[PDB]
């Protein structure tokens, strides 16, 4: 009893619940994502960016956290403003102008975020009163050398993503890019899911290597607890929100590193940890990292 | 003046509260809240919601926000809620003592009522109602009253 | 919504 168990693990614990929510976070199959961001988000450009078929919690989640790692970077002003709740059913100059002042920066950068990721209100529910009056605004930071505008539309939405289209294409001169988020085939979406609970932290470690020699075992197995819960997760809408979940559950709830591999090995099921006990919320993000 | 001994209640630094507390239970929190880097990170996130501008009505909406802004599970914020008379001052309080003394509720804090505090109100025993002002004082007293007398 | 309808909130200043 000399040695305790409970010491080393609260170590593992937190190493092992940081890279979950790093790996979730991380668009793997979107490699290109970070690069892109520095790109169009760290220079003094005016830029419209549409973030397409954004099916997914992870996919949102991740895309805001790349986004907001960017901007942290920036070391001139940044304003940022939420359209959302403005479009829906000179204000709006005044209050973008209030937030640029000239005394703490000479140029500054004003990110606008419109997110429209239900596809059920396909509907213009956008008032076109309010759109021009957006269109308007950036029509004069567009010509405005000093202001420059990041423009980041967040949608599976079509009636909606389409309007917007071809509402900025025809009266702004900034030309627009469209950021599609691959579809993955079933066999694709397993390999990342299974890439998601294996960790890397301490590579150096027995421990470690024991951990994902069990998981890479136990996946191989068609027929053992983890696998099955991966069969599920081929039908369950939002699979990575699931497992994440799941695993999260399982990390906290173990008390040692052998009651982690147990709950693994023999307590992860859909009877045990089922999806109603989660909610589900396609604009869910997680919390911000220290440092 | 601006002194008061409840501030031993307040004082707790979140520094000193290994993440996540042992007391801090899947059945109480969501898996976001398992998610902060530090005691201090969720605090902050916790002052931050709490210092919105809610109307006394907006109690629903509140409970939603620390839903999903800090991973507090619905239940557990009524529950939070009402033993604290609706109270958001005391609402940090409650879970710096819940963390640091691993215990839920807390039973001794001021501003925090127990079950066992509340069938102290309902005798009418003047002994059992000294301790009791001695504990929270005549505000969070004539207040508990006024919440439960329209209960 | 029963016992949150009826509770109410004390706000800071």
């Amino acid at each position: 009893k000399e040695r305790v168990d409970h010491v080393f693990y609260q170590k593992f614990k937190s190493m092992a619940l940081q890279e979950l929510g790093t790996n979730y976070l991380s668009i793997s199959y979107v490699p290109s994502l970070s690069k892109f961001l520095s790109k169009n988000l760290r220079s003094m450009k005016n830029c419209i960016v549409f973030f397409d078929k954004v099916e997914h919690i992870h996919q949102y989640a991740g895309i805001d956290r790349a986004v907001s790692e960017t901007l942290s970077l920036v070391d001139i002003n940044v304003v940022i403003i939420e359209m959302n709740d403005y479009l829906m059913k000179s204000d709006l100059m005044m209050m973008v102008m209030r937030k640029i002042n000239n005394d703490e920066s000479i140029d500054h950068i004003v990110y606008f975020k419109f997110e429209q990721l239900d596809k059920l209100s396909t509907s213009t529910i956008i008032e076109p009163s309010k759109l021009t009056e957006f269109i308007n605004v950036l029509s004069v930071l567009e010509k405005s050398n000093n202001i420059a505008f990041k423009v980041l539309i967040y949608s599976n939405n079509v009636s909606i993503s389409s309007l917007l289209s071809t509402s900025l294409k025809k009266k702004l001169n900034t030309k627009y890019t469209v950021f599609e988020m691959p579809i993955l085939t079933c066999a694709q979406e397993q390999e990342y899911l299974k890439k998601m609970i294996k960790f890397t932290f301490d590579s150096g470690s027995k421990l470690l290597q024991s951990y994902n020699s069990l998981v890479t075992c136990q996946l191989n197995n068609k027929e053992s607890n983890l696998a099955i819960f991966f069969e599920f997760l081929k039908v369950f809408p939002h699979p990575f929100t699931y497992l994440f979940n799941a695993y999260t559950e399982i990390i906290v709830q173990s008390r040692t590193f052998d009651e982690l591999l147990d709950k693994i090995r023999n307590r992860l099921t859909i009877k045990n940890y089922p999806h109603s006990a989660y909610n589900f919320k396609k604009n869910q993000r997680l919390p911000l990292k220290l440092t | 003046s601006d002194f008061s001994n409840e501030d031993i209640y307040d004082n707790i630094d979140p520094d000193t509260i290994s993440f996540p507390p042992k007391i801090a239970t899947t059945d109480l929190f969501l898996p976001l809240f398992f998610h902060f880097g530090s005691t201090r990170q969720f605090m902050d996130k916790l002052h931050e919601v709490i210092s919105g501008d809610y109307e006394p009505s907006q109690a629903e909406k509140l409970v939603q926000d620390l839903c999903d802004e800090t991973g507090i599970r619905k239940n557990f914020s009524t529950s939070i809620l009402t033993c604290l008379s609706g109270d958001l001052m005391v609402f940090p309080r409650y879970f710096l003592n819940m963390f640091k003394d691993n215990v839920n509720p807390p039973p001794n804090v001021p501003g925090i009522w127990t079950h066992d505090d509340d069938e102290s109100l309902k005798s009418n025993d003047q002994e059992q109602i000294r301790k009791l002002v001695k504990k929270h004082g005549t505000g969070r007293m004539e207040m508990r009253k006024r919440f439960f007398e329209k209960d | 919504f029963t016992v949150l309808r009826k509770l109410n909130l004390v706000p800071i200043k």
